């Protein structure tokens, strides 16, 4: 029954009397439902020691992956250029979840189309396909590029990207100067960020590969910036705002930031922004090239260093308060700019909100996953920050990655009691943190989760989650936040000691039992 | 607008396609005529989607894994092949239950074997029995398996069929092999073929000689409803009201128990169709068991089903039915009172996938609403047959529409609101059209049944009459 | 007893079984207290609509209230100005107070001084006390400016400030061309925007009055712009930015943007940024002067409108899009720039955002407080949103603004359920969000202790504080947001949106109860 | 640095001031002579602030209703005048308690009488009287009501006294007026005279003709503690371990009736003599109650108080205080082990109120840190004695410091660590010197007795070593 005036969504409304009653009736009578003590058993077993012993002895089942495929990151490295096209190789199913997935996560249309790879294709390959769907997509929506990624059907079938596209471009089916990069993204191989890799490594390949007898090193006195993988519109605006304080002439090569945040005036933008192919042709006459992320764009670093011959410098993710100060004077030797007096008083600004917040950001334990890049500097952030980033999961992770991030460990006195886990899923971070318990959780939407499991075991046992990565799918416009630089390590910095005191204040809330704590002034 | 009006629409979007791209779409694309009822004199469905279009439709393994067999919620489903397949589809859609996640249900979770490289080289069926080993360990309390295929399982040849017999002959477990690889079919409809072809063949002859449940002349069992925010329970909330008594729900809040009870029930409640017309046919070729066509969208579509339902027993049921309709009669009737006035003239564009495009009409007819342009990603004729006579004269028909087309419709017919998948949601916001998910309820709902009704007609008037879509003209562009 | 390991503070330490023990041996043995269920009964019948009767029956007494007095507000608008030192004439009590406040809010130096009046001052006055106070302050802090406001001593005992201060000058104490400004402060008038009033028209008088002979209007093409007590920096930054996007010439008149974010860098600024002397002298040369906060600016717009014949527009404060998009318009028609692209897109951007959100927020009902136009302008953005301002409590507002409000909740649907008070105090409200329950409270950090007495009611009668406002002492950096323009109602959306989904899933956090909402996505 | 370096210091720092406020002020800053017993030979203190020098001091009714009158819990605190008084003052003071607030408790609500310009032209005796009647209606379960003046009550006329005689005789309740005016005196100080003086006047003698309860030899009070994070139950806990019975809390988690029941106790233990040695005093010679000074800041100064507590009562108490000390020596041992080797040589300054700038410096040579410089808001010259012999040799000693002479000896004498108030947390956490605010503890504690220890020890450790000190130059500079 419903109440005109208060209608009731299905929380609560199933919470009433007769829906309990009747779902009652449906467990007994036909579910066959384990006993409820023999669930709770299982459950608390579930939680124990012996059962994470269990757990990461895992080899064949992966449960709650931390990571997706490489196409994803293709489409988002497309999506970049202007006027840009992602055109997936393969099956329609992939491109729709690739779409679903952006548009929950940034609330925004995205463009992506598929040559929608069949029974047919499995045998004689999508040659057809290409060549129909080369067409149809330059016809209809009118891109200026097409960048082409694969699904894992096209890859296992071993179909010939390069082939494919110059047979499209032979028979007429589009027109010969009409770029076309390719990418293999084989979803079996690395992650969504290698899939971006090879994306960028592919776009970048074609406009420069061919033409580098006439590029100088340096003549346009400007510098590559390759964000990567990067969900964050923030992190792409500050990193252009800071480059532009300093005057440094800059290329941010595939800036999805535009096309990801078209403004609601009354009509549908498919394409806005994006890094021009001028922009992309000029880029090895750049003084240098510059990876945000570094440690998932190891192809695109040895193609700009063997093609390019820009020699990349060794720098870390500019996130948090030394690796910001490192990208910023190594922007300023590179460049030759000095680091103005707007950038050091932000600096200063962001150190004295971590003198204003280290008591209570001191000594609390975390457990994080993501990204290797964005794991990596909210590792290090954290360590600045004093506090204990105990549980470092990620999926996507390597050996080498992971040695990097125990030196960083090592160096601080904050490390002790870390420990980094590659390979490993949600599962094994949710016996994690139920065998050593942290105070809270940073990392994705799927963490939720996580923390509900926490708080069946207990209120005292409840692990908070703290919404930083990608995706973050059960809030609103967080992808609008800020990382990088000075002005995401203060974001994160508020974002944590806020949640540590709400947390806080949660707790001592109880009038006459713990609320003699619940203190006006914190 | 006229025919003449609508066919010209057509005409002119057509335009811009390549001839065989456009040859192609003009079989998809149709004016109603609700006096057809052969849907294959006028529209083509069930076809191949033409290459780099945009098309929304899924794959067979979210017809499969994302639509039938993952909402069963004691059962563990593995996503077989690479992360990404199971990665999108973790708890997109809202296919509700009532259980201890990680314990004794999984819907929320995903596993999947997670191909490497040496995987596909190789193969992977070793692979899969360590999986089903370490699931067994890992899940002491699940009540059986299945193996959902993504792409590679079919192309690399690996056989899942001769690992499930032995895994489950070793583990007394039901074991089901899912060959929902994505290039296979055109949409999600091949997928839930397939997925009731494994129902049939692993699951639902479990009881086939077992005597020892209780039947009642009153048995009848929801097949084809997923639980859509609460819609399976508000449905059955409805019918248990009426005496019956609901053994099996197919397949939100399903468990695998009430599904090998399916073949002792007296009638068969078919919400979906599309989804659950094969299962359906099966089980009244083998038990005998007849099925049913229902719709709960709306007072009036609820009405008529509830009273078709109750003409299928006997009197007493039809007493209670009068009853519950007599019951429920003022809280829908203040419904329409406090709502059809805000909504009365609006028109309704609509995009599904293969069910609600026609189902929803009722509803949105129950409101004063007028649909005006309809249309399914995977539907068959035969769901297009029971269209023509839903949908009004000189409305627009569209199959498999393309994001261009779609578009250059909504852009000419103008309606006051949109109903459609996550894919167009933000594109028709950023038009100035109020859009409303109508695949996830926008995260709102039940819509089924009087309780779902109240929650429809709240959720349509909040998005269209919402302040926000007077301002995205700035006044000094006005 | 305490584990070296893991050290308790006070919460959880004194949950320890020894510490409840001698808490009830102490409470049982010594303090008399009411039995619980004597305690209970009462709290049940504070919850009660006889007691809000009772409560709102009120003359005398004030309880919790939500104002301040005017002093603090003239502390704040003197911070605003370059090199200029605070100094209240009267009782050094008050200015620790106020510059404890000010710290507490802004984490952050607040120099201020006073002139230690005593109960010798308390017969024969404070003019000895006027000018020793000038005299070190001067040679002490070593200001450009001193402006004067006063404590309810020297207002009641009837100290001259002008005569005072003259003397000062005339007795050698201080130069004579040194600027003291000086504004009359009465605590028992008004609140603290009053006193932010007072001492801006005070310091304009004197920089301006016996000036106006060879002042134009117009001559400068500058734009004043006045912002009233604010304690969002982002606000002043807002303002800047949007007026420097459209290149328009802007005077930020009391601008202590600068000097309330001191970077952390090894050295102490006293005095950093603020509006200049030259600045305040050429303010009658500008085109106009807009006053960002009319409703508690009524003497500056009065000397304003009399003095520098200055036609102030009659615009709302900034918030929001209806009000934001006329106070650009306004500007555009004063200044005649046009409003550049970038300011359409954030506009759009921000309606984009609306639009995202507008399910979640949708009938949402909101009982909030604060000063006047920050309260109105909440109010017209939520109207905007299609939430509901159930309850709209202003302490220190006034008969002409409650009507000006009642007309903008007229012209809304959304209105129909809402009520004005003014004059009630937090007591008040606590009874209002008792008897007729809001979703959510929007206030400064005091509505914390409401929401613990609605938790005490039950969870089902909880009303969580979203903290938009000021003070908020119980969080990190939250001066730093901002609430005017496109920028901070994106702000203030993210946040109530943010709210709301928080509040969702803690109530669907439940396994095998309420769980089965707990979506993945929102 | 030697005397005569910390003799040039200050008079460098005085030659910025005027000569009126040069003379003065050289009286107010001194070096230490650990041997001087009457510190008035070398330091001035509880004067007038000299004007415009930006002084910490607060006002008499900060002194009164925000440190004496208003944590008692079950009492209604009326700040009687204009708002902003009882504003600033809510709940910015961590005087802990246990209770139901807003129904038998009202320690972080702020009652006021909200004064107008009509109060105070015709006065505000009338609008009190009203406003007690309403208190009464809307608060039935509180014990008791003060009215704590601000500055406009005591220049306008208005006659609190025979308003809180007629209405406590009226309603059979005790109302308490307190004359506690923001001009009065120089400094909190004379608050929390004019405090005690009331607590004496109007609640300390109701149970004088009483004799139900029943005493025990070993009744002891709890004067001075004021419950910060919870110090005063920190203190019950040891003080009750030892066999004694804690009859009172004065006056942080403290009822009216315990200060009632205070006349019936066997010795009176003061924790902050310069807020309560009137009322002990008043006690002594009245009631024959002895009072003593003990300290539970650090292990070593909780032992001997511990020992000397003891000390008063007999043999089976100085066994259970040895059980006691015998029982807390490894927790507090292994604090010292854990916390010492990151604080041992750190050398620290430290400005608070009245009594912390000497009572925690054992706390602090606890640790192996050195106190170079102490002062003192408003303390007189018998706190100063006290503090002579507990400060080292050639230490800086300040009274009523100015914010300029606070800065200027940070710079010149550069300690690790400096312990003041929220008004000099900013100013030094911008000089890139680790601060701990030593009122409210940093929102942190309790810091009394062995439990305490733990936490001051942290506290200390996380602030001085946190890595931020070590981020405040810019790499590029
Ligand atoms: S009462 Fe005094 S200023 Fe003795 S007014 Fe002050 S809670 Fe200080 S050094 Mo704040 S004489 Fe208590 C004090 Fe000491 S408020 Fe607290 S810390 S031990
Ligand atoms: S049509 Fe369907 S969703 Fe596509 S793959 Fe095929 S079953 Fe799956 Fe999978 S990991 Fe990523 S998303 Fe694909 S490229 Fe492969
Ligand atoms: S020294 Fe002390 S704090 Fe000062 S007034 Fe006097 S009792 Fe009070 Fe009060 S309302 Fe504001 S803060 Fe004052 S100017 Fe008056
Ligand atoms: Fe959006």
């Amino acid at each position: 029954s419903q109440q005109v005036d208060k209608i009731k969504a299905s929380y609560p409304l199933f919470l009433d009397q007769d829906y309990k009653d009747m779902l009652a009736k449906k467990r007994d009578g036909f579910e066959e439902k384990y006993p409820q003590d023999k669930i709770d058993e299982v459950f608390q077993w579930t939680t124990t020691k012996e059962y994470q012993e269990l757990n990461f002895q895992r080899e064949a089942l992966t449960v709650n992956p931390a990571k997706a495929c490489q196409p994803l990151g293709a489409v988002l490295c497309a999506l970049g250029f202007e006027k840009t096209m992602p055109y997936v190789h393969g099956s329609q199913g992939c491109v729709a979840y690739f779409r679903s997935y952006f548009n929950r996560h940034f609330r925004e249309p995205v463009s992506c189309v598929s040559d929608s790879m069949t029974e047919d294709a499995a045998v004689f390959g999508g040659q057809q396909n290409m060549k129909d769907g080369l067409q149809n997509c330059k016809a209809t929506y009118k891109p200026d590029m097409i960048a082409v990624s694969t699904t894992c059907m096209a890859e296992v079938i071993g179909d010939d990207l390069n082939a494919f596209i110059n047979n499209s471009k032979k028979e007429g089916f589009i027109p010969d100067e009409f770029p076309v990069p390719f990418a293999h993204t084989p979803s079996f191989v690395g992650s969504h960020v290698t899939g971006w890799d090879n994306m960028f490594e592919g776009i970048a390949r074609y406009f420069t590969l061919k033409s580098m007898d006439d590029k100088v090193v340096g003549s346009n006195k400007k510098i590559n910036i390759v964000p990567g993988f990067e969900t964050y519109l923030g992190n792409f605006r500050v990193i252009k705002r800071m480059l532009s304080e300093m005057g440094v002439g800059y290329s941010l090569l595939s800036d999805p930031e535009e096309v990801l945040d078209t403004p609601a005036d009354g009509q549908f933008r498919m394409y806005a922004g994006g890094t021009t192919q001028e922009e992309m042709k000029d880029a090895p006459n750049a003084l240098n090239t510059v990876l945000l992320q570094p440690w998932h764009l190891e192809k695109t670093k040895k193609f700009v260093e063997g093609t390019w011959k820009h020699e990349v410098p060794k720098l870390n993710i500019p996130m948090g308060l030394d690796w910001t100060d490192e990208f910023l004077m190594k922007v300023s030797e590179i460049s030759g700019q000095p680091i103005p007096a707007s950038l050091t008083k932000e600096r200063g600004r962001l150190v004295d909100m971590m003198t204003d917040s280290h008591t209570w950001l001191h000594g609390k334990r975390f457990a994080l996953w993501g990204d290797p890049d964005f794991v990596m500097g909210l590792v290090k952030f954290l360590l600045e920050l004093g506090c204990e980033p105990v549980h470092i999961l990620c999926h996507n992770g390597n050996k080498r990655w992971k040695k990097a991030v125990d030196a960083i460990l090592a160096a601080s006195p904050y490390g002790k009691n870390a420990t980094v886990y590659i390979g490993k899923d949600l599962w094994h971070l949710r016996s994690l943190v139920f065998t050593d318990k942290p105070d809270f959780m940073i990392g994705n939407s799927y963490g939720k989760f996580i923390q509900r499991d926490t708080l069946h075991k207990g209120k005292e046992f409840e692990v908070p989650l703290i919404r930083i990565g990608f995706p973050i799918f059960d809030r609103h416009h967080l992808h609008r936040s800020t990382t990088l630089g000075y002005e995401g390590a203060m974001q994160i910095l508020t974002t944590l000691v806020n949640s540590i005191l709400e947390r806080l204040d949660e707790e001592t809330r109880g009038m006459q039992a713990t609320d003699y704590n619940h203190d006006l002034v914190r | 607008m006229s025919r003449e009006e609508v066919e010209s629409l057509i005409q002119e979007v057509l335009e811009v396609y390549p001839e065989k791209a456009r040859k192609d779409r003009n079989k998809h694309l149709a004016v109603n005529d609700p006096a057809v009822t052969q849907s294959k004199k006028c529209i083509i469905s069930n076809k191949k989607s033409q290459p780099g279009l945009m098309t929304i439709r899924g794959c067979a393994y979210a017809g499969s894994k994302g639509v039938v067999w993952g909402p069963i919620k004691d059962m563990i489903h593995i996503s077989h092949g690479p992360v990404g397949c199971g990665q999108y589809s973790r708890a997109g859609r809202r296919n509700y239950y009532i259980g201890t996640t990680g314990v004794n249900a999984f819907v929320t979770m995903n596993f999947t074997s997670d191909f490497q490289e040496k995987d596909i080289v190789f193969g992977g069926d070793k692979k899969l029995a360590k999986l089903i080993d370490e699931v067994e360990t890992l899940f002491p309390l699940n009540k059986g398996i299945s193996v959902q295929s993504e792409c590679p399982i079919g192309l690399i040849g690996d056989d899942i069929e001769s690992v499930s017999k032995v895994k489950g002959a070793e583990l007394s477990k039901t074991i089901v092999p899912v060959r929902c690889e994505g290039f296979r079919g055109v949409s999600q409809s091949l997928g839930h073929h397939i997925a009731n072809d494994a129902v049939r063949d692993w699951v639902l002859g479990k009881r086939d000689e077992d005597t020892t449940f209780a039947s009642t002349p009153y048995d009848v069992a929801i097949i084809g409803d997923y639980n859509i925010g609460g819609d399976a329970w508000s449905s059955r909330i409805l019918l248990e009201e009426m005496g019956l008594r609901c053994v099996a729900q197919w397949s939100g809040d399903g468990s695998i128990s009430e599904i090998e009870l399916t073949p002792k029930v007296k009638l068969n409640l078919v919400h979906c169709y599309r989804s659950m017309n094969y299962i359906s046919r099966h089980m009244e070729e083998k038990y005998g068991i007849p099925w049913m066509e229902y719709n709960f969208f709306g007072p009036t579509k609820t009405i008529e089903s509830l009273r078709a339902i109750a003409a299928k027993f006997d009197e007493s049921i039809q007493k209670k039915c009068e009853e519950v309709i007599a019951k429920y009669k003022p809280e829908w009737e203040a419904v329409v009172a406090k709502y059809r006035p805000r909504l009365e003239g609006k028109r309704v564009m609509l995009y599904i996938g293969g069910l609600r495009p026609r189902h929803v009409i009722g509803a949105y007819e129950d409101l004063g609403m007028e649909v005006v342009g309809t249309g399914y990603e995977f539907a068959h004729n035969d769901d297009y047959d029971r269209t023509m006579k839903e949908m009004g004269d000189s409305t627009l028909l569209y199959d498999d529409v393309t994001g261009y087309e779609f578009e250059e419709f909504v852009k000419r017919i103008k309606p006051d609101l949109i109903g459609s998948g996550i894919k167009e949601k933000f594109i028709f916001q950023k038009m100035g059209i109020p859009f409303r998910e109508m695949h996830s309820w926008d995260y709102s709902g039940p819509y089924h049944g009087f309780d779902g009704f109240a929650i429809f007609a709240r959720d349509m008037d909040m998005t269209l009459n919402n302040p926000c879509w007077k301002k995205l003209q700035a006044p000094w562009e006005a």
